[PDB]
């Protein structure tokens, strides 16, 4: 068994599970973390080589499956239920499962409990909140407005979506970027900027710096950012994203998944390592010890991890969020929407103009 | 305005009347504008600082300057509930019926956020009560939709 997993994940822990398997089966298990493995896999797998198992964000696997690089996994009915229903929706291509969900990540609302003990449950009340805070020389909310990943939660709340999903299949042509839901969300976002509750030039570093030094009461970010806030010693909380028009914000969900190489002769063997040795309380903890997985797809262990409210919030937002389409056309989406939001935010284009371009640019029709 | 202009915008935003005084004394352009058409008078009307607004106006600040969104200083003053500022802007020839990109006017904004006293002064200066925005909503409709009781009634009487 040869496995590829990113170097920023707890590969030492996954290797301990490897040691276990070997000592509990005999087959040796090597866990590598080559540089730029997500690009190396599709090249090496096209020659019938590569690892037996590959760990990476699900969004990449749809491209892999399309090239027949991934073997279809066959999780029994009983196993499916061990994991959260929505996580399986992230590892399907053409309705067929091509990977095992491992961990789950999504944006959450991060807030300063000293400046804002009562974080907003709705987007609509943030303007009023910012008005109160601006008297104290502070702002209600600062977050990266440069990347669609961060602004999509709001834009999508009222019915926006990248590509239509159903039966483990995305419709390249059905794009929900310029629908009434998206226009309502982006309009509210632009109005926050127009009324100067936020600045159109706010990016990741600016928002991060502002929150960690207590200049803004809220920000939007993922589990990766927590470590920098801990060092800032700001008394922060992590909670559910605000609703828009009675709808939950829909952050994109990233699911660290494990695929089986189509060229591997150890398909059923890899299935036993993932289902019976990695995807257990013991397996996931062995990895989590080396480097925190955040929220996990396995119900049993997630319920233990969720004792940390920050992880609990991550899962909650993920369950309410939009699974990131795993299809290559998503590159077009990121590209087009990134320009539309920046343009709508700067007044360079109107909301309608910006999203129409994005709709077309993403490969859809008005 | 380049170096001093950017500083003047920042001083206006931060409500630093002293810094603004000093910057203007060093040749800062009162009608400076960033790429989005935001001028010191916009940010001053947003800061809620009266002295700075009066100072900008005296130095020749254009009261009806529009930013990229169609916002004048009066729009921001109304939206941010700065009554005194609204009165000064109007006193200096502010267009009371100034309309933004989405058809919003100062009356719409004042009516939306329950700024009764600001709604009054605006109506006093001829604010159009029958002005529909891009959604066909009048300032009265906004007062109703946002549960602003006393303001919905005044706008009604005015209409009739
Ligand atoms: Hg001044």
């Amino acid at each position: 068994l040869v496995i590829w997993i990113n170097g920023d994940k707890g590969y030492n822990g996954l290797a301990e599970v490897g040691k276990k398997f070997e000592k509990d089966t005999g087959i040796k298990v090597t866990v590598e973390h080559p540089d730029k493995l997500e690009e190396k896999f599709p090249q090496v797998a096209a020659t019938g080589d590569g690892p037996d198992i590959i760990f990476w964000a699900h969004d990449r696997f749809g491209g892999y499956a399309q090239s027949g690089l991934l073997a279809e996994i066959t999780p029994d009915k009983a196993f499916q239920d061990k994991l959260y229903p929505f996580t399986w929706d992230a590892v399907r291509y053409n309705g067929k499962l091509i990977a095992y969900p491992i961990a789950v990540e999504a944006l959450s609302l991060i807030y300063n409990k000293d400046l804002l003990p009562n974080p907003p449950k709705t987007w609509e009340e943030i303007p009023a909140l910012d008005k109160e805070l601006k008297a104290k020389g502070k702002s209600a909310l600062m977050f990266n407005l440069q990347e669609p990943y961060f602004t999509w939660p709001l834009i999508a709340a009222d019915g926006g979506y990248a590509f239509k999903y159903e039966n483990g299949k995305y419709d390249i042509k059905d794009v929900g970027v310029d629908n009434a839901g998206a226009k309502a969300g982006l309009t509210f976002l632009v109005d926050l900027i127009k009324n100067k509750h936020m600045n159109a030039d706010t990016d990741y570093s600016i928002a991060e710096a502002a929150f960690n030094k207590g200049e803004t009461a809220m920000t939007i970010n993922g589990p990766w950012a927590w470590s920098n806030i801990d060092t800032s010693k700001v008394n922060y909380g992590v909670t559910v994203l605000p609703t828009f028009k009675g709808q939950p914000s829909k952050p994109f969900v990233g699911v660290l998944s494990a695929g089986i190489n189509a060229a591997s002769p150890n398909k059923e063997l890899a299935k036993e390592f993932l289902e019976n040795y990695l995807l257990t309380d013991e397996g996931l903890e062995a990895v989590n010890k080396d480097k925190p997985l955040g929220a996990v797809a396995l119900k049993s262990y997630e319920e233990e991890l969720a004792k940390d409210p920050r992880i609990a919030a991550t899962m909650e937002n993920a369950q309410k969020g939009e699974i990131m389409p795993n299809i290559p056309q998503m590159s077009a989406f990121w590209y087009a929407v990134r320009t539309a939001v920046i343009n709508a935010a700067s007044g360079r284009q109107t909301v309608d103009e910006a999203l129409k371009d994005a709709q077309t640019g993403s490969g859809g029709t008005p | 305005g380049s170096d001093l202009g950017r500083k003047l915008l920042e001083a206006a935003r931060a409500g630093q009347d002293d810094e603004c005084r000093i910057l203007m004394a060093n040749g800062a352009d009162v009608n400076a504008a960033d790429n989005t058409g935001t001028t010191p008078l916009h940010l001053a009307a947003y800061s809620g600082h009266l002295e700075i607004v009066e100072c900008l106006l005296k130095h020749g600040a254009d009261v009806d300057a529009s930013d990229v969104f169609g916002y004048t200083p009066l729009h921001l003053a109304a939206y941010w509930g700065h009554l005194e500022i609204v009165e000064v802007l109007l006193k200096n020839g502010a267009d009371v019926n100034a309309m933004d990109s989405d058809g919003m006017t100062p009356l719409h904004l004042a009516a939306k956020w329950g700024y009764l006293e600001i709604v009054e002064v605006l109506l006093k200066h001829g604010a159009d009560v029958n002005a529909q925005d891009k959604f066909g909503k009048t300032p009265f409709d906004l007062a109703i939709d946002n549960g602003n009781e006393d303001i919905a009634e005044v706008l009604q009487k005015a209409a009739k």
